[PDB]
RNA sequence: UUUCAAUGGCCCGUCUACACGGACCAAGGAGUCUAGCAUCUAUGCGAGUGUUUGGGUGAUGAAAACCCAUCCGCGAAAUGAAAGUGAAUGCAGGUGGGAACGCCCUGGCGUGCACCAUCGACCGACCCGGAAGGGUUUGAGU
RNA sequence: CUGCCGAAGGCAGAAACUCAGAUCAGUUUUAUGUGUAAAAUGAGAGUUUCUAGUGGGCCAUUUUUGGUAAGCAGAACUGGCGAUGCGGGAUGAACCGAACGUGAGGUUAAGGUGCCGGAAUGUACGCUC
RNA sequence: GAAGCUCAGACGAGUAGGCAGGCGUGGAGGUUUGUGACGAAGCCUUGGGCGUGAGCCUGGGUCGAACAGCCUCUAGU
């Protein structure tokens, strides 16, 4: 239905990306920005977000969210760690700036992996 | 569910139904209310409380001034002239 | 008490909304709604559409366009044969009451639409259904 | 910040050092007049809520990283954004092939492993 | 705010904050200078050194 | 009742008398 | 923004010399009060007459017995006085009604008239205000002005004056003040702690000797 | 981890100090299911509510699920020993408090839920009268 | 397993709503004779409703009568015990302190400072073989 | 993880009794591209780690074919 009802059914407990333990839970979502359970970070439970994986970047928007096949758009970066920082932050300036730092840091850790 | 009981934490601790005239118009279907209530017709609607499962009609409520015929076995004392002052007549069914 | 006993997701959302409204406004009405949202069904009796119509058109009346608010169920009363132009915002409407309201008269609203129209409670009569009625 | 443990000796059940039918796991004494329950002198201490450790350091290993159980490479990848606060611990039933595959994945992740050399 | 209670009586800065008068207090003042007037009634001396 | 105020106790009229138990 | 900051700083400054002038006035009043008592005694001695000082309106009460084996009457009285522990101290408006009340808890408390240093020492070091039913230390004059601003008390010196001189708002000033939680006296008590102070013990009235105890308490 | 040194430490359970059980170990071992009733909570519907006594469909396992139908159960009306009778006068009655709201210009003003104090009428059973009218009797009544 | 509340010799808790009060107090003053009435101090005070366990006894206290070689017996109140660990009295169900989360530092209570035993074979004045 | 974050103060015996949150066992539905003959479960251990605790993970040895986390359900727990 909506973002919040999806959260309260999915985000809180029921999700194929939840890993609960002694006192903590983590996120396996290929769409999440922080790896943690939050309203700010769950793209299933909220509108358009962006995320990076190994580097290809997922992006979303609302008007075609009813079509899963073309819902997630992918842009590919294979130039430089520093360069990738400019494309990531440039394409998130006009987008909610809360998770720019988390996305940038994911770029840095994952380039360190490479 | 046994798991949420108290012992799982005590472990280690040792024949005549009646209707009032306020509900008489409820017995008639929605169509009858729409096509007889609130207007002036030479033919008057008839209410058969017997077919609805009521033996006696009692006298709690008011009525709209629309005349109506009430078919019943027993009728209440001043509920009769409640119909008559409303313009209807109680025709007793056997 | 600080949370409802129900697991209903939509009741939780309404609790979430009016928790913010109560704590960020000066509306004692909002505090009352939050308290009545936490009350249980035995403390949330249903109010009849006949009672709502009587209360609006009571004595001096002055019902006008004042929105009627009850934290509960607006049950229908078949005993009256006409329904006035009414506007009631409530937790839940029975299908009979909702149809009778909409077909002949005004409108029904959820507590969401109440927060959209009169978030502070201005021009809202806060009715409650009859308690006891023990059987 | 450093790590402080309020207590290191674990609480043994009373008389577990006298009987073998009595396990070492803690059981709260129930007798009304028992010395342990009435807390006399020179008696083994009872688990109290006051014995808990600092929240900022609770569950943390001596090196400060909380141990996170890992069975496959996916679980290794989940510690990518938490390598500074969590350490992957290999499940005891993971075979040798997945163990070497996982341990090099963690070494490439820069994630500490508490049972790597096994 | 106020993570630690500082005693004004041992910390000069805190005393300065709470009491904007300690800058000019002048505790030790000269009242006696030298001209002291010995004053005790002879009746008082007699009743004191009585019995 | 408030505490007794400071006042005067003239003794020239009644000089103190020595009392012994 | 600059105008508001300047307006804030100015009014806060004007409050500061106001506090300074009040504190200077109270200090001068204390010295003039002690000078007049000395002059009154000296002239009486010179004339052969006698002079009776004012009996002080302020009393400091310290509870010296634990919460065990206390009769319910004494328990209720000390509950009224807010002496719920040992070593707890309170300022009380000594009057006719307080005297007989203290005559019952005499074996359990010791009281005497505090001097200026004692009342100043206690409030600065052990002074904790009761704000929103919470125990908040008097670390700044903002707490005092926001909690007792309706009785013209704006600083610690103002509170000390209202307590030491027993002002019109003494009840409000004392009730704002959490009971003093004093330590065990350095050097200790006497040989027996639960006799009367007059009998070589420690309980009961001790007049001007409460200051010596309080110095050890602090 | 073992051990030593100093300090402390009476053998656990049961029963009103005693007494009764206890050589040791492993496994088993004691508030369960069900019928009714009551409080509370939650869910669905709401002057209604309840499919599974029954019938139809169910092919992929068919003891499930889904659908359909009249009785009938409880409730919608109470009182009387019983025949029986069998409820808004007066916005479905008023007064005061009363949540919330509105109006100004803290307070006042309205405004009044629920509920509580009052309060009149009505339904009856009781009495008088021959339906009207009169009681200051009554019912977990409108 | 842990945490919180916690008795009883009509209670403790839960829910439903009053008034920001002069509304109560194991209390003391004032007035009238332990009763009543109308200043101090403390506290947010409350009302209807239902629902677990208990209704025992030991010890001492002050008020009396019956008493005797001699104790003793019967009342009322008060507390402690009982649900209570800790310091001291050599040790102890009722004696003196003190009401208990895990620790660091300081200071004491009761009792102590010849040795066992942490602490003055300290100071001062007398008594005693 | 609005079921969250944050600041402050007070408090801490506990039987009868009341309330709340968790650990562990057998089986069922969902999920984990879940673990496993390159060794599952079990067992032993003067190894290591976590939790106040119920308990949990892990190194070494033995061993041979199944087993577990998460959310619900259930009980001869």
């Amino acid at each position: 239905q909506q973002d919040e009802v999806i959260w309260q059914v999915v985000g809180h407990e029921f999700c194929s990306y939840r890993i609960k333990g002694e006192a903590q839970n983590f996120c396996r979502n290929e769409y999440n920005v922080t790896g943690l359970c939050n309203r700010q970070s769950c793209p299933l439970a909220n509108s358009r977000y962006a995320t990076v994986r190994e580097l290809y970047l997922y992006m979303k928007t609302i008007e075609r969210a009813h079509f899963p096949s073309k819902l997630w758009q992918r842009i590919k970066l294979s130039k430089n760690y520093a360069k990738a920082l400019e494309q990531i932050d440039q394409q998130l300036l006009y987008w909610p700036g809360r998770q720019i730092h988390r996305c940038k840091q994911r770029l840095t850790r994952l380039t360190q992996y490479l | 569910p046994t798991h949420v009981s108290k012992t799982r934490k005590l472990r280690g601790h040792v024949w005549r139904p009646t209707v009032n005239l306020d509900r008489l118009w409820t017995l008639l279907p929605n169509e009858a209310r729409d096509k007889y209530l609130g207007k002036n017709t030479e033919v008057a609607p008839v209410i058969n409380v017997l077919q609805s499962g009521y033996g006696k009609v009692l006298g709690k409520g008011r009525l709209p001034e629309t005349p109506v015929i009430v078919q019943t076995r027993y009728v209440s004392r001043r509920a009769e002239e409640k119909i008559k002052q409303a313009g209807g007549v109680v025709e007793l069914i056997a | 008490r600080s949370k409802p006993a129900s697991e209903n997701v939509y009741l939780k959302l309404l609790v979430k909304l009016y928790r913010f409204l109560a704590r960020r406004t000066d509306s004692r009405f909002n505090k009352a709604i939050l308290k009545r949202l936490f009350q249980s069904k035995t403390n949330r009796p249903p109010i009849s559409i006949s009672k709502i119509a009587a209360l609006t058109s009571r004595k001096s009346a002055s019902s006008q366009n004042k929105t009627t608010v009850v934290v509960g169920t607006v049950t229908d009363d078949e005993r009256m044969l006409t329904v006035p132009k009414l506007s009631i915002a409530a937790l839940r409407f029975t299908k009979s009451a909702r149809a009778r309201i909409l077909k002949a008269g005004g409108e029904v609203l959820t507590l969401d639409q109440l927060a959209l129209r009169a978030p502070t409670g201005s021009n809202t009569v806060l009715v409650r259904g009859k308690k006891h009625a023990r059987e | 910040v450093n790590i402080i443990k309020k207590r290191t000796k674990p609480f043994k059940r009373h008389q577990s050092d006298r009987f073998k039918r009595v396990g070492e796991s803690w059981r709260k004494p129930r007798g009304i007049d028992s010395c342990v329950r009435r807390r006399f002198r020179g008696t083994i201490s009872m688990p109290k809520i006051g014995y808990g450790n600092n929240k900022k350091t609770r569950y943390c290993m001596p090196n400060g990283l909380k141990a996170f159980l890992v069975r496959n490479v996916s679980d290794v990848e989940l510690l990518l954004m938490h390598n500074k606060t969590y350490a992957a611990e290999i499940a005891g039933n993971v075979s040798a092939r997945k163990r070497v595959e996982i341990v090099e994945k963690a070494r490439a992740l820069g994630v500490k492993v508490t049972n790597a050399g096994a | 705010a106020h993570v630690q209670k500082k005693n004004p009586l041992k910390n000069k800065a805190v005393l300065s904050r709470l009491n904007p008068y300690a800058k000019a207090y002048k505790a030790n003042v000269k009242i006696n200078s030298e001209k002291t007037p010995k004053a005790a009634g002879e009746k008082f001396l007699s009743v004191l050194h009585e019995n | 009742a408030p505490p007794a105020k400071a006042h005067f106790v003239s003794t020239e009229n009644n000089e103190p008398v020595t009392l012994h138990p | 923004i600059v105008a508001a900051a300047a307006e804030k700083k100015s009014a806060r400054q004007k409050k500061r010399e106001l506090i300074a002038k009040r504190a200077e006035a109270y200090e001068a009043e204390y010295r003039a009060a002690e000078r007049e008592q000395i002059e009154l005694a000296r002239k009486a001695r010179a004339e052969g007459n006698y002079f009776v000082p004012h009996e002080p309106k302020l009393i400091f009460v310290v509870r010296i017995r634990g919460i065990n084996n206390i009769p319910p009457k004494a328990r209720k009285i000390m509950q009224l006085l807010r002496l719920l522990q040992i070593n707890n101290g309170i300022f009380v408006k000594f009057n006719k009604a307080i005297k007989e009340m203290l005559q019952v808890v005499e074996p359990y408390v010791t009281y005497g008239i505090p001097n200026h240093k004692t009342v100043r020492e206690l409030i600065y070091k052990r002074g904790f205000g009761k704000v929103n039913k919470q125990r908040i230390p008097l670390s700044d004059n903002a707490i005092i002005e926001a909690a007792l601003g309706k009785y013209s008390i704006l600083s610690v010196e103002d509170l000390i004056h209202e307590i030491y001189t027993v002002g019109p708002n003494f009840k409000q000033a004392a009730n704002f003040l959490w009971p003093f939680k004093l330590s065990s006296p350095l050097g200790g008590w006497r040989e027996r702690k639960f006799k009367h102070f007059i009998e070589g013990g420690d309980a009961g009235k001790r007049d001007e000797h409460i200051n010596g105890l309080v110095q050890k308490m602090l």
